[PDB]
């Protein structure tokens, strides 16, 4: 069975490929976080010798090992459970599969934009039989501030911490961009107490993980308190958080807004899905534009309820 | 993402690569007509086409053909140049799209019954591929999805001959199933070999000579050239039929192949006096929506994007293009640049603006003829240095810039730009 938690403040991953900078970054995130350890174990590139790679933790200075074979990696290292997949495309399909023979890897995120669709169906279908959670591909990833931080997601520490994504709040968004996760993590921050996990599935035709995977993760997660989904026309999707909602299987406030509103089957428009969400009693705002403000009204209303409690802001740490 | 490919394209591909025990009937026998064709050169060439009476259709994606009365069927070569002096050349309507036939296909016609003519189709899903028989094909098969026999084969599996037999073919003439069988084992691997994930042949037709594709349409997972190219070769892509592309569509698609960082621009009015520029897929989509919304549907000149960190000198010839086509006439209220995008993941904002910032200073003249208005709002990498060479260009050249940051509402000012609030 599949996850509900992918993440915590004591992930440790594994990465595929040479990603100097992105493990970097991901090491600045943990240490801004006050993780007690660097989020990265190892990392895995058959092209080289093993050897070690220095990076900074804080103002230390560590190195971190790298394998030529994924099994030294992985027996060397049995509290990893994340692989955060940097292979090129031509490399992704059997990094992907290999990676899935390994039981303590419960979640992958592939990078690679430009996988084949009949490739991804068979990644896909291992997969679902070994429980193991795809996020991507085509994807930079998502993020969980306090916790982990998926490669380059959430750009330089500049905008770390101006969304304040180094410690937790209570809005959970999905998304198909990471471009605009981004955005969402700043519209977030500035209407609400902040993310509290946020995922970007990718634009292939069939993501590892769809919308409603992460929507059902996020209402069996105490700790989010809304939910915020960016939809786009193309495809049903989001009509299976219409469903659990009238099924009683989502309970908490969704706030959702499908782009593609101006792209002129009937039932996958955004214009349609909009409306339809809305109808089954969807927060869905007149546009794009408004989408903040009905983030914050949702919002609002969660802290005069007492359901959001806005912690007391810490600073950061160096 | 799967492209669809010619019908010739298609074609040729299964002549060359399918294997079947079934004998497959005219294997190559087409000739593509253009309105550049030397015809003393083309029969030349195909000295078939006096043989027998021919069939001919254009082929530029546009469907039912035959019902639509768009097929020329069982022609000499004479009958075929007669039925082709008032079309080729000639703009066509076909459902809502308007084009030029310049496209087309000859063939040779094939005498066969209705009771010989079948429908296949095979298509891609997320659980697996589909394959589709009807004992009844043809322009007059009606609504195939509803009717056909449908087999998934799930990922990774094969298809099995005997539920060909068993449940596809239980309608089909029994003096035929074995034909057919065969076939669709045949198409079904070639399919699958060169990554398809859209093939139909409406009618297939099984005379007691053998089999004859007589309609192909395909779409190919693109993505799958680095393992097909051997056998696709230089498969082209052609666009959905309308309108011809401009040159500076063209140049846009060019700069676009020869990177990793997209870059995509359409026309929708060149007119238009609302022009955008926007990094991020999601983003230009999202600008789009809000200009219509906000009721400039009609004045929209443009959609695309420059998105996955372009450079400098990519940047500047992206913008230069769009300065040109917003610079060709003039427009009573002047005109709107929306420069936009989400905050980017690792674009450097610097220097994707340096090289706007080049391009605004190139055509900074005809910019100020043209009364064009600047409005740019951005975040990610450097983007405070960004901001600043762009406000810095608007002073220095005389052209209104309004550049604003991540704590403006990413579409804030379309309507800044529109009159519809003050710009603060």
């Amino acid at each position: 069975g599949k996850s509900t938690t992918l993440f915590s403040r004591h992930t440790k991953a594994i990465v595929w490929g040479m990603q100097t900078r992105a493990v970097q970054g991901m090491l600045d995130f943990d240490y801004v976080c006050s993780r007690d350890e660097p989020s990265v174990a190892a990392m895995v590139y058959p092209f080289t010798g093993d050897h070690k790679q220095k990076f900074y933790w804080g103002h230390k200075e560590i190195l971190i090992p790298v394998f030529k074979n994924m099994a030294d990696a992985m027996r060397k290292h049995p509290e990893v459970d994340v692989l955060i997949n940097f292979a090129s495309l031509r490399s992704a399909y059997d990094s992907t599969m290999e990676t899935m023979n390994y039981a303590q890897i419960r979640t992958i995120a592939i990078i690679a934009e430009g996988i084949p669709e009949a490739l991804t169906r068979k990644l896909i279908k291992k997969a679902d039989q070994k429980g193991v959670t795809i996020i991507g591909p085509a994807t930079v990833g998502g993020i969980k501030p306090g916790c982990f931080k998926i490669g380059n997601t959430g750009g330089m520490l500049d905008n770390i911490l101006a969304s304040k994504l180094y410690r937790p709040g209570s809005v959970a968004y999905v998304s198909r961009s990471g471009g605009m996760s981004n955005e969402l993590n700043n519209i977030i921050s500035r209407t609400t107490d902040g993310v509290y996990e946020g995922v970007a599935i990718g634009g292939d035709r069939y993501p590892g993980s769809t919308f409603m995977d992460h929507v059902l993760r996020y209402q069996d997660t105490p700790g989010v308190k809304m939910i915020v989904v960016l939809g786009e026309i193309g495809g049903t999707e989001e009509y299976k958080i219409c469903r659990g909602i009238k099924e009683g299987r989502l309970t908490k406030p969704i706030v959702c807004w499908c782009i593609g509103t101006c792209a002129t089957q009937a039932s996958e428009t955004a214009v349609a899905k909009n409306q339809a969400l809305k109808e089954a009693g969807v927060f869905v705002p007149r546009s794009f534009d408004e989408l903040g403000e009905i983030i914050q009204s949702v919002y609002e209303d969660l802290v005069a309820n007492g359901v959001i409690v806005p912690a007391q802001e810490v600073p950061p740490p160096t | 993402s799967a492209k669809a490919i010619s019908e010739q394209t298609g074609k040729e591909l299964l002549y060359k690569f399918i294997c079947t025990t079934s004998a497959i009937q005219n294997r190559f026998k087409y000739a593509r007509v253009t309105p550049d064709t030397d015809w003393a050169r083309l029969l030349q060439d195909h000295p078939w086409l006096l043989s027998q009476n021919l069939v001919v259709k254009p082929d530029q994606l546009i469907k039912r053909r035959g019902k639509l009365g768009l097929v020329g069927v069982n022609l000499t070569l004479d009958g075929v140049k007669s039925w082709l002096k008032p079309r080729l050349g000639q703009e066509a309507t076909v459902g809502k799209a308007t084009g030029f036939l310049k496209n087309f296909l000859i063939e040779p016609f094939v005498p066969h019954s209705q009771a010989e003519e079948f429908y296949v189709c095979i298509y891609a899903t997320r659980e697996g591929d589909y394959v589709l028989f009807h004992h009844e094909g043809g322009v007059d098969v009606g609504d195939v999805d509803a009717k056909a026999q449908k087999l998934l084969v799930g990922v990774d599996e094969k298809l099995n001959p005997e539920d060909i037999k068993k449940h596809l073919l239980v309608h089909a003439p029994e003096d035929k199933k074995e034909i057919l069988a065969s076939f669709i084992s045949g198409l079904f691997n070639f399919y699958e070999d060169l990554y398809f994930t859209y093939l139909e042949i409406n009618p297939l037709v099984v005379t007691k000579d053998g089999v004859y594709v007589l309609d192909l349409a395909a779409k190919v997972d693109a993505t799958a050239d680095y393992i097909c190219k051997v056998k696709w070769g230089d498969i082209e892509f052609p666009p959905p039929f309308g309108r011809e592309a401009y040159p500076e569509e063209a140049y846009i698609a060019d700069l676009d192949a020869k990177s990793g960082a997209s870059l995509k621009l359409t026309l929708l009015n060149p007119k238009g006096r609302i022009w955008t520029m926007v990094a991020g897929g999601g983003a230009s989509v999202v600008y789009s929506d809000t200009i219509c919304d906000l009721g400039g549907v009609n004045e929209l000149a443009n959609y695309g994007e420059y998105s996955g960190a372009p450079s400098e000198q990519q940047t500047y010839d992206y913008a230069k293009t769009i300065l040109s086509l917003m610079t060709r006439e003039k427009h009573p209220d002047g005109k709107i640049l929306i420069i936009g995008g989400s905050i980017a993941n690792f674009t450097n904002v610097a220097a994707t603006f340096k090289g706007i910032v080049r391009a605004i200073r190139d055509y900074q003249g005809p910019l100020k003829e043209h009364e064009v208005t600047i409005f740019v709002r951005r975040g990610g990498p450097n983007y405070q240095e960004g901001l600043r060479v762009m406000g810095e260009v608007g002073k220095t050249t005389g052209i209104p810039i309004h550049v604003f940051g991540t704590e403006t509402h990413m579409t804030a000012i379309v309507g800044m730009a529109l009159g519809h609030r003050p710009i603060p």
